[PDB]
């Protein structure tokens, strides 16, 4: 049992909170073994695990094993607490100092993100924090990719950061508390700021490999867009006809983006296969263009 | 929205390639190129569609294969077709016959050089001589144009001795001796001054001056790209020491200056330029532009590579890696048409290719996950039914072994058992299918409807396996059966038929009927399989229920209550032994009494 890892994780938050250490090295380290830990707890299981154990506890029938979600449980409690404070300091951190430590933080910050989903953080976190500086960083997003030409050295720098805050969005988005903070922080608005969509990435190192970079960017926050959308009630709702918005303004992209091949082709799949979850889930892209 | 507009087209274009395989696997005719120029008609697609059209004069278009001598073909077609379409329309029916000269002589007298006759010509009897001799040429007539330069009446009469040798030769009209006298002569007297077509034909034959472009008579795109054809001489090029060699590099590199995309407008027109001009991945990259059409862009790329181009996805050309991210975006939905792209990358013959064909494959069953669609399934005896890859063939054992082991980290048991069967390690699927059917024994009751699950999955296995030349281990057998007949108990008890449990239960063999014999029911017990050894919790307590619920005490002779009785002792002593051993529910002793 990793029982004896649970205390290391309980001083890393204090000291995290504390934000003691004059070196962001410190809290880098700090910020690896809780990934570490909140990572270990949960052994890569999916939806079906907790099903069964549900079931089983179904009800005591005889003696049941709920050791898991009794873990999950515990950890989700300290945080909290120490929660409130921490975020506070692992946010504004974020942004400096530590391009570096960025690695480390956004890692933390995404797994913490599964476990904590649900709850609590949403509250919080929210508020502040991070939705304003998130969503102007999403423009920010275009820019830096390509910045990102120079910096492939800085890159490794920020490859590890980057994704890391796409995932989180895309993480946000996925629930219904979460897409709404998002949304509010005015998704659409730095998406069309960043003026990713709003051109054709093969007008325009080996090409193949820029397109695929691009497209891959493409991906990840079409996904984002999708995700907000449907996480609401995609109908009558608001969210239905933002997204509609999205698309027409953006058409012709979606159009493009249907037909051709490599790498490149896998990453533009996934790119069609996310345009067609927008437009199905709105009302319908088509139907709406009756 | 929706689109279906593509997904329809994603589909022709799926269905063309899957032809197209079904070809080559059945060594067929079908030309790739003339489907699409049947499709491509429709519209927009005026534009591809005549870039199919290029490819196609390829087809076979070797005929040895020379990159300007095939450009300059299609453009002197093209020229051709069109001037006898022109012809072929009311008039004169021309008044003559039918010649080509003739076509051409109504070209440009009926053609646009006269809205009402008249200029700057040099004309005999009515006729534009050099006109004709320049046009026919374009034609690509260069013996007629001879003929009428012969017959002419002019007089730079030497001008007509070095026309014929350049006729003669390859038409890379080389003679050691006069081309600088040609040369010396156009610089002088024909430069400064003359009739636009004479310039041209003295021009473009000579390859006079290297500075390129004529006056007055490039009237069109295509007749720009012929002319500067014309002008390059690739053999025998190194050889000589002058510098008024104009190269397919050099022609090629104009074309990208700034002319662009932009310049080379009919930009519709300019994926054509790129392939007469050579520039085959410019060409694929250009059409992988608008919408490049990702799709039409891969499959041009298809075509190209039929041709045996591609001699060494937004800006990636390799032949691959350009079909494998366009199987990125329909794979997971469409499995089977990713193996039939996947399949084109070995049209590129040679090793290399040939793995990442193979590392592609194995790539897409990996995290597809798309085992029963790409290896195959069931064998009702009658080994596999082929997969698609099947039909494909060859390495699938291997790949088979690594999906399974994978499989066995995920711990994702079922795509485990699959893959063995496909594998034919037959000893291996019993046992993981054991260990499945084992636990879901143990456990809580309520289950088990009689249609579906590991239960179902042992049946199948057993029926089928069992039967026939069995090559599993005895042991391994035995166990399998006896889950079975647990399972069957499990079916019975409950659903009534409480006097059939018992039956069946003494049957197993496991639990101790007869007398005290408990306890050589302990004395084997440790010996039992570990398999086993978990189910016997349930065993016991199915036992002491059936005896409970069927003794219930009577109403109102023969009534031997005592067996039934002695039974639920014999079990309870055995129960008793081993409770350390077994979960810790004593709880017969509930059920026990009353």
């Amino acid at each position: 049992g990793d029982s004896s890892l649970y205390i290391i994780l309980k001083k890393l938050l204090d000291f995290i909170l504390k934000t003691g250490g004059g070196f962001q090295r410190v809290r880098t380290h700090l910020y690896g073994s809780l990934l570490y830990y909140l990572q270990i707890a949960q052994r890569p299981d999916e939806p079906d695990t907790l099903e069964a154990a549900k079931k089983t506890m179904w009800e005591r029938l005889t003696a049941p094993e709920d050791v898991f979600s009794k873990l999950q449980r515990e950890n989700i409690a300290i945080i909290e607490s120490y929660g409130a404070a921490l975020m506070e300091v692992v946010c504004r951190d974020a942004c400096d100092g530590h391009e570096i430590g960025r690695m480390l933080a956004l890692a933390l910050l995404d797994r913490i993100v599964s476990v904590d989903k649900q709850q609590q953080w949403l509250l919080y976190l929210s508020n502040s924090g991070y939705l304003k500086v998130l969503v102007d960083s999403l423009v920010e997003d275009d820019r830096t990719l390509q910045s990102l030409l120079t910096p492939q050295p800085p890159l490794l720098k920020a490859l590890y950061t980057y994704e890391s805050k796409m995932a989180f969005l895309t993480r946000v988005a996925k629930i219904q508390q979460g897409a709404l903070e998002l949304l509010r922080s005015g998704v659409i608005v730095r998406l069309a700021q960043c003026q990713v969509y709003d051109m054709r990435p093969e007008t325009d190192m080996f090409i193949p490999t820029p397109v695929d970079r691009y497209r891959q960017i493409l991906l990840p926050a079409l996904q984002l867009c999708q995700v907000i959308l449907t996480s609401s009630m995609a109908q009558h709702l608001q969210a239905a006809g933002q997204v509609l918005q999205f698309l027409i303004s953006h058409s012709d992209t979606i159009q493009a983006i249907l037909r051709c091949q490599d790498v490149s082709a896998g990453s533009l799949q996934e790119l069609a296969l996310l345009t067609g979850i927008i437009s199905k889930a709105a009302l319908p892209g088509i139907l709406s263009e009756l | 929205p929706g689109r279906s507009s593509l997904d329809n087209i994603e589909m022709a274009y799926a269905r063309q390639i899957y032809i197209y395989n079904e070809k080559i696997v059945n060594g067929h005719l079908q030309p790739n190129l003339v489907d699409l120029c049947a499709s491509v008609a429709e519209l927009d697609d005026k534009s591809i569609s005549d870039m199919w059209t290029m490819v196609k004069q390829m087809t076979d278009v070797l005929v040895r294969m020379e990159f300007v001598r095939q450009a300059l073909a299609y453009l002197e077609q093209s020229y051709k077709n069109y001037t006898l379409v022109t012809v072929f329309g009311n008039l004169h029916q021309l008044g003559g016959v039918p010649g080509t000269y003739q076509l051409v002589r109504s070209f440009l007298n009926i053609k646009l050089p006269a809205p009402l006759p008249g200029l700057q010509d040099g004309e005999v009897e009515g006729h534009p001589v050099w006109a004709l001799i320049y046009y026919c040429m374009r034609c690509g007539d260069l013996l007629a144009a001879s003929q009428v330069v012969n017959r002419a009446q002019h007089q730079l009469g030497e001008f007509k001795t070095w026309f014929q040798e350049y006729m003669n030769s390859k038409d890379r009209r080389l003679s050691p001796a006069t081309e600088n006298k040609l040369r010396l002569h156009y610089r002088r007297a024909l430069r400064n001054n003359t009739d636009p077509y004479k310039r041209a034909v003295y021009c473009i034959i000579g390859r006079c001056d290297v500075t390129d472009n004529q006056s007055e008579v490039a009237d069109k795109t295509e007749d720009y790209l012929w002319l500067k054809l014309n002008q390059v001489c690739f053999d025998d090029d190194g050889t000589s020491s002058p510098q008024d060699r104009l190269t397919l590099s050099q022609f090629q590199k104009q074309l990208l200056e700034d002319y662009g995309e932009s310049h080379f407008t009919v930009p519709f027109l300019y994926f054509q330029v790129l392939f007469l001009t050579a520039q085959f991945e410019a060409a694929v990259a250009f059409l992988f532009r608008m919408e490049r059409l990702r799709c039409h862009a891969v499959h041009v790329a298809l075509v190209l590579f039929e041709l045996k181009l591609l001699l060494k996805c937004l800006r990636r050309l390799n032949f691959v890696r350009l079909l494998m991210l366009y199987t990125r975006k329909f794979e997971s939905t469409d499995p089977r048409e990713a193996l039939q792209y996947f399949y084109f990358l070995r049209d590129e013959k040679d090793s290399q290719g040939e793995n990442m064909f193979l590392r592609c494959v194995s790539e897409l069953v990996i995290e597809s996950r798309e085992f029963d669609m790409i290896l195959g399934k069931l064998e009702n005896d009658g080994s596999r039914k082929p997969g698609v890859i099947d039909k494909f063939t060859s390495d699938t054992k291997p790949i088979i072994n690594k999906v399974a082991s994978v499989a066995e980290n995920k711990g994702l048991f079922e795509e485990a058992a699959k893959l063995y069967d496909l594998a034919k390690n037959a000893d291996k699927v019993l046992e993981l299918m054991n260990k499945l059917l084992s636990p879901v024994v143990p456990q809580i009751s309520a289950p088990q409807s009689n249609k579906e699950r590991l239960k179902n999955m042992a049946l199948s296995i057993a029926e089928r396996y069992r039967a026939q030349g069995i090559s599993a281990n005895k042991f391994v057998d035995s166990t399998f059966y006896l889950l079975l007949d647990l399972i069957t108990f499990f079916d019975e008890y409950h659903s009534g038929h409480i006097d059939r449990a018992f039956d069946i239960i003494e049957r197993l063999k496991l639990v101790p009927l007869n007398q005290e014999s408990v306890e050589e029911r302990v004395a084997a017990f440790r010996n039992f399989s570990d398999e086993i050894r978990h189910n016997l919790s349930e065993v016991l307590l199915a036992t002491m229920n059936i005896l409970f619920t069927q003794f219930k005490r009577l109403k109102g002779i023969e009534d031997r209550d005592s067996q039934l009785r002695s039974q639920a002792r014999t079990l309870i002593t055995f129960a008793g032994m081993i409770p350390y051993r077994t979960s810790g529910d004593t709880n017969a002793r509930l059920v026990q009494m009353e």
